[PDB]
């Protein structure tokens, strides 16, 4: 499972650092990243990073959000700056990997509210 | 040869690096005594890698480890003349046919899960295999693995497998992943005795008859099934983790025979009393949400607990929860609790779910300065206590249960206006200081 730390209410133009740690059960992580849900909208990718070092951005938060990863301790950090009020959403963690020998390309977190 | 390595390097334009013992995400090479290439990793080299490197690959006859994981390849026909391999990584590609994987007489490790395979006949002549990853595929039958002996780790999970009988012929395994399939009978899994981890997740299993035969298991994942009797698990006490999530079970007395169990998810069942969980003093995580249970007093003797999920249950009195001190998460929402006094001693709490109950006074939860999550939605709260604004949290009126947040929804907030309490913590503080003045 993925545990997320962060979120809250930030004034516009502020900053945030959403952390996401994968439990020791999750074994072989290739792609790990961040998604969002706005009220009355659909899930959409924010950022994805791979074990090799390939970054995929949403083309709407390009040059705005930064994704960083530690592979030793399987952790992703979303550093978010200059948050326009269209980002008032609930952010979710996406990962691919193996728990108890089973592989799914979509392991989700609980979600955390970011308000502006 | 390093000349061959440089040829591959300029063909791919990727800096292959002299590295050590190969991994699935490796992008270099391994040398030997007289500088001979033996292990090569091509991680995410594009979809056209295999058809463009096979001539250099066959040029050197000392290669024994190949990593082409996550390359998104569709044809593996070139992987035929490299008969000197020992380990092969082919995860996360669009591979459908494995017919070329027939001439590789020597192979000890094969990783193929992220693929689109449907027929595993071609790997019938792979004699000395020791590791097979075949999860998340479109396979429906497993005959050819019967001839495959000497297998220690097997992952056939995420397919349309219904018959599993040929696994009986395989008796050397240690970890078996058999999940997200259509399985009803586990009778073959009886003669196995070296197995330590068993993942029999979502399936139509309702009679765990042969698992008594197993004795060295430490992890047993059995969730989203139709099981009702867990007496077979009473004999075995060696499992560090046994997960029994969504099911239809009413008795948990056979679990009381276990003592070294650490994490227990017991969710969405018809279990009535949790008294048998009165001797498992080593439990660190307990998930008991969504059940018809009444009394929490027998749980007053598990001081090693750290996570407790008791939500959506018929518990009213929380008092025999004050004994536990090393608790960090407490989800007991959708219950009928009234007062939250016998929690003021839970100094280590870090996340709470007290919503959808009949709670009027919040004042007692005041000394719990360590709370990083508190959720009291859908409760009949009338007055907001001082300490409610003394927590290191921001306030939200949303319907979402978010960590690091003080949350209310559907509450008859009379003295503090709902608009004031939805403005934020600073607004709540200014309103209360004005009331003080």
């Amino acid at each position: 499972q993925l545990q997320e730390s962060g979120g809250g209410l930030v004034q516009p133009g502020g900053s945030l650092r959403l952390s996401c740690a994968a439990s020791g059960k999750l074994l072989s992580i290739n792609v790990m990243g961040w998604y969002r849900q706005a009220p009355g909208k659909q899930r959409e990718l924010v950022a994805s990073i791979t074990t090799g070092g390939r970054i995929n951005y949403a083309d709407s938060v390009k040059g705005r959000f930064t994704i960083t990863r530690d592979n030793a301790k399987n952790t992703v950090y979303l550093q978010m700056d200059s948050l326009k009020p269209e980002d008032t959403a609930v952010y979710y963690c996406n990962a691919d990997g193996i728990i108890a020998g089973l592989y799914q390309n979509d392991h989700w977190g609980q979600g955390t509210q970011v308000t502006v | 040869d390093l000349d061959v390595i440089r040829q591959i390097e300029q063909e791919l334009g990727m800096q292959l690096e002299p590295v050590d013992k190969l991994k699935w995400y490796s992008k270099g090479y391994k040398l030997d005594k007289d500088q001979r290439v033996t292990a090569i990793g091509l991680y995410d080299c594009g979809s056209d890698t295999l058809d463009r490197i096979i001539q250099p690959l066959e040029s050197l006859k000392s290669l024994s480890e190949l990593s082409l994981s996550s390359n998104q390849i569709t044809d593996i026909s070139p992987l035929a003349s490299l008969n000197s391999l020992s380990m092969l990584w082919l995860d996360r590609n669009q591979i459908t046919d494995i017919a070329p994987l027939a001439s590789l007489n020597s192979l000890s490790m094969l990783w193929l899960f992220g693929n689109k395979i449907s027929d595993i006949a071609p790997l019938e002549s792979l004699k000395s295999l020791t590791e097979l990853q075949l999860s998340s595929n479109q396979i429906t039958d497993i005959a050819p693995l019967a001839s495959l002996k000497s297998l220690t780790e097997l992952s056939l999970s995420g397919n349309n497998i219904s018959d599993i009988a040929p696994l009986e012929s395989l008796k050397s395994l240690t970890e078996l992943s058999l999940s997200s399939n259509q399985i009803t009978d586990i009778a073959p899994l009886a003669s196995l005795k070296s197995l330590t981890e068993l993942s029999l997740s979502s399936n139509q299993i309702s009679d765990i008859a042969p698992l008594e035969s197993l004795k060295s298991l430490t992890e047993l994942q059995l969730s989203r099934n139709q099981i009702s009797d867990i007496a077979p698990l009473e004999s075995l006490k060696s499992l560090t983790e046994l997960q029994l999530s969504s099911n239809q079970i009413t008795d948990i007395a056979p679990l009381a025979s276990l003592k070294s169990l650490t994490e227990l998810q017991l969710s969405r069942n018809q279990i009535s009393d949790i008294a048998p969980l009165e001797s498992l003093n080593s439990l660190s995580k307990l998930w008991l949400n969504g059940n018809q249970i009444t009394d929490i007093a027998p749980l007053a003797s598990l001081n090693s607990l750290t996570e407790l999920e008791l939500s959506s249950n018929q518990i009213t009195d929380i008092a025999p929860l004050a004994s536990l001190k090393s608790l960090s998460t407490l989800w007991l929402s959708s219950n009928q609790i009234s007062d939250i006094a016998p929690l003021a001693s839970l100094e280590s709490l870090s996340e709470l779910s007290l919503s959808s109950n009949q709670i009027s006074d919040i004042s007692p939860l005041a000394s719990l300065n360590s709370l990083t999550g508190f959720d009291v939605r859908r409760n009949p709260i009338k007055r907001l206590p001082e300490t409610i604004t003394g927590f290191d949290m921001e306030i939200l009126w949303n319907d979402f249960s978010s960590s690091g947040f003080i949350t209310f929804f559907d509450n008859p907030l009379e003295s503090p206006p709902p608009e004031i309490v939805k403005q934020g913590k600073e607004a709540v503080r200014q309103y209360f200081q004005s009331i003080e003045e």
